[PDB]
């Protein structure tokens, strides 16, 4: 009886699309994974425009690379979406499960609140000017290609942050889990203390900013000195 | 189909990255992974993978990228 509802919805949904959708090959997949209770559901790479209401016990959902310009309600034990790819002007509320979230390549203007138990968030190639309050559970951030005119304070178990080609005038001190950090071509002109203290191994890249003459005299000091065990700053 | 762990030496000054590849990349799309990942521009990089120049639709697989720990050297362009 609950099965009904959904294989009437998406029975609805299969005839009412434009002729390049794969709405047929849609359909049964969304057959086959409600009905053999599926963790994952895979719409990929089948031109679509729309998506009906989806099967309520996935824990990924694989949508790359169709024309979605927005998603129905995300079901509530979702782990991980692979939305990058789409035409997407927003996203729906996240659900409180939410692990990973990629919606790289897409057109959308501001998140959504992001969930507290969210480790890895891949919004690269968007229109975001601004981003929400980061999680603390956060590993990796990417949000290089947007419009960002600042970032929130980093999360202290961040590991990769990548925010190039974007706007950004001012960085939030780096937590020493930083490995890897992509600052290349923004408006910084003085970068935070913190940076000369992340690990040995650690990659900085701040290409493309205008710092400033005391911003560089002042870290090449420390990053050309003999004793310096800080980590490699590319600076062009 | 199985990652592969490569070691990579960046030379533009020098930085060792340690990548996750799959041996049917082609170069082509570890440029992308770099830029992404470090901020390379892809019509900047030059990879050198055992003796050869790779071009950008060879695969790693194709020069011999085969194992944990395997090697591969990036030069930056200016």
């Amino acid at each position: 009886g609950s099965n009904e509802f959904y294989l009437k919805t998406w029975s609805e949904w299969e005839k009412n699309g434009t002729p390049g959708e794969q709405r047929n090959i849609a359909f049964n997949r969304l057959k086959i994974c409600l009905q053999n209770q599926e963790a994952e559901l895979n719409l990929s790479e089948l031109d679509l425009k729309t998506l009906p209401d989806l099967p309520p016990q996935i824990t990924t959902l694989e949508i790359r690379k169709n024309l979605l310009t927005h998603l129905p309600d995300l079901p509530p034990m979702l782990k991980v979406i692979h939305a990058q790819f789409n035409q997407l002007e927003s996203l729906p509320a996240l659900p409180e499960t939410l692990e990973e979230l990629n919606a790289g390549d897409n057109k959308i203007k501001e998140l959504p609140f992001l969930p507290e138990n969210l480790t890895h968030l891949r919004v690269h190639n968007n229109r975001l000017h601004i981003l929400p309050l980061l999680p603390p559970e956060l590993k990796l951030l990417v949000v290089s290609g947007n419009r960002l005119d600042s970032i929130p304070p980093f999360p202290d178990k961040l590991e990769g942050l990548a925010l190039a080609n974007n706007f950004i005038e001012q960085l939030p001190e780096l937590p020493f889990s930083m490995n890897r950090a992509v600052l290349m071509n923004n408006n910084l002109t003085t970068l935070p203390e913190s940076v000369l203290r992340l690990a040995q191994n650690a990659f900085v890249n701040v290409a493309g900013n205008p710092l400033s003459g005391h911003t560089m005299r002042t870290l090449q000091q420390i990053t050309t000195g003999p004793d310096y065990s800080g980590p490699r700053i590319f600076f062009s | 189909f199985q990652d592969i762990r490569l070691w990579v030496s960046v030379e533009d000054h020098t930085v060792t990255i340690w990548l996750t590849v799959r041996p049917d990349m082609t170069v082509a799309s570890l440029k992308d992974m770099v830029f992404l990942d470090y901020g390379f521009p892809p019509v900047l990089q030059q990879w050198v993978i055992g003796q050869r120049l790779a071009r950008d639709q060879e695969t790693l697989h194709s020069h011999g990228v085969r194992q944990n720990g395997d090697s591969a050297y990036l030069y930056l362009l200016s």
